[PDB]
């Protein structure tokens, strides 16, 4: 447990973990990319 | 859109009965619809087979 | 899914036939000509596909979906099967319902039932044939008894085919042994046909 200054509870309170916690984060939609055409020579990728 | 079907007309028993359709104006890679058989015994009703689609998912 | 056996309209009219087992709006149903390939003629209940006349019209009350076909029309002779989605991804037939627009006029049919012969017998082999001919609409169930009880063994039944003179006919054959065939002395042969019933009976 790390704290600048503890009593004071305007500073934020660091912890350090001793087992690591799994955790899953996904994007559950499958896109595709536009890759509109906004030349000369530059290409946007739009979300479809 | 064309679907044709090809392969033995005449199989004997206890053997492996193989199949095999020729899409034509269309693309199988297509997400919009899944591709199957429906068989249709002789004067009788419609029996569904199975369908497969390779877009999938994270899983 | 329970679908009627069979469904008859005059050109002009409106003929509603029924679907049950659907729990969910996936109901879709088909139309297939004798002798061709199904086609679709309506999805997602009342919804309607290209090329489909607004004439056929989709619908689900409850756990009975329906559809409903008006100004019937010659094309329109088919066998209609529904079908729907259930539970996860699984789908289902129904039996179809066999609808018929042919020309007047309607008539009773005509069965001949025929015994097996001398030379049959010999070759240790019974079959006794009902030949049904000259009815409308074009959908008969055949029944077999044998003596007062029924007969749920070795009956083949094939879907009937248009004669000549318009009329329908079709041929059922009941196949068993000659020991059978003897104990009990008469086979009777019931022809259902819209709801009344013609019957022949043949013994040794
Ligand atoms: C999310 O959604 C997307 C769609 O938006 C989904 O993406 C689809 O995923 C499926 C499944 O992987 C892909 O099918 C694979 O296809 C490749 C070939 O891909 C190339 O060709 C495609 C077809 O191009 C043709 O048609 C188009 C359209 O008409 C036309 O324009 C073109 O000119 C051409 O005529 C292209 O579409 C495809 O483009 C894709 O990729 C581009 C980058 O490359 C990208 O820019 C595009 O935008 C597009 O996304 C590409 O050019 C097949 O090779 C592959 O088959 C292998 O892989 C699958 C699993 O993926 C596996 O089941 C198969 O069995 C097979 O694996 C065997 O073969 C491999 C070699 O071929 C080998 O390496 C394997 O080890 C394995 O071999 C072993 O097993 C076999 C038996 O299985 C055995 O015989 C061997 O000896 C050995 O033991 C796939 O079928 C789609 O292409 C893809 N895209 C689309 C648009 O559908 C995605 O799935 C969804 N989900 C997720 C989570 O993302
Ligand atoms: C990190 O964080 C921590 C906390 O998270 C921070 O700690 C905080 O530190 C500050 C210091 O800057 C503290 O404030 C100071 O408190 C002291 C002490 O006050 C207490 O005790 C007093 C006396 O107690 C004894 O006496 C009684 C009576 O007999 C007994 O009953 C007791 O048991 C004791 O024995 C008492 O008077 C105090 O009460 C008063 O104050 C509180 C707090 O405001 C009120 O609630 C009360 O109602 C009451 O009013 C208290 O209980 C004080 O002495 C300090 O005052 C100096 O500073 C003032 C400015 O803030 C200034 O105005 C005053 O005049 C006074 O200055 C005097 O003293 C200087 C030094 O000698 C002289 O130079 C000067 O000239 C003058 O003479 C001050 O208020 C916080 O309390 C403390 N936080 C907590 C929660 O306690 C820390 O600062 C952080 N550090 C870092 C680096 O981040």
């Amino acid at each position: 447990i790390r704290s600048e200054n503890i009593t004071n509870n305007a500073k934020n309170i660091l912890v350090q973990f001793n087992t690591p916690v799994q955790i899953n984060c996904t994007r559950p939609n499958n896109n595709t990319r536009k890759s509109i055409r906004i030349g000369p020579g530059q290409a946007f990728y739009a979300t479809g | 859109p064309q679907l044709q079907e090809s392969g033995p007309t005449l199989v004997e028993a206890s053997e492996t009965l193989s199949l095999t359709c020729a899409v034509s104006g269309d693309s199988t890679a297509a997400c919009n619809s899944f591709w199957g058989w429906v068989r249709q015994p002789p004067g009788k009703g419609l029996e569904w087979v199975g369908s497969l689609s390779h877009c999938a998912s994270y899983w | 899914l329970t679908q009627p056996p069979s469904a008859s309209g005059s050109p002009g009219q409106s003929i509603t036939i029924s679907c049950t087992g659907t729990s969910n709006n996936f109901v879709s149903w088909y139309q297939q000509h004798a002798g061709k390939a199904p086609k679709l003629v309506i999805y997602d209940v009342n919804k309607r596909p290209s090329g489909v006349p607004d004439r056929f019209s989709g619908s689900k009350s409850g756990n009975t979906a329906s559809l409903t076909v008006s100004g019937l029309q010659t094309d329109d002779e088919a066998v209609y099967y529904c079908g729907s989605l259930v539970g996860n991804w699984d789908v289902i037939f129904g039996g179809g319902t066999k609808l018929t627009v042919l020309g007047q006029p309607k008539a009773a049919p005509s069965v001949t039932l025929f015994p097996p012969s001398s030379e049959e017998l010999q070759a240790n082999k019974a079959t006794l044939v009902c030949l049904i001919s000259d009815f409308y609409p074009g959908a008969v169930t055949v029944a077999w008894k044998a003596d007062s009880s029924p007969v749920k063994a070795g009956v083949e039944t094939t879907t009937p085919s248009k004669q000549s003179n318009n009329k329908y006919a079709a041929s059922s054959y009941l196949s068993l042994t000659p020991e059978q065939w003897k104990s009990h002395r008469s086979y009777s042969c019931q022809v259902t046909h819209e709801g009344s019933t013609v019957e022949k009976t043949v013994a040794p």
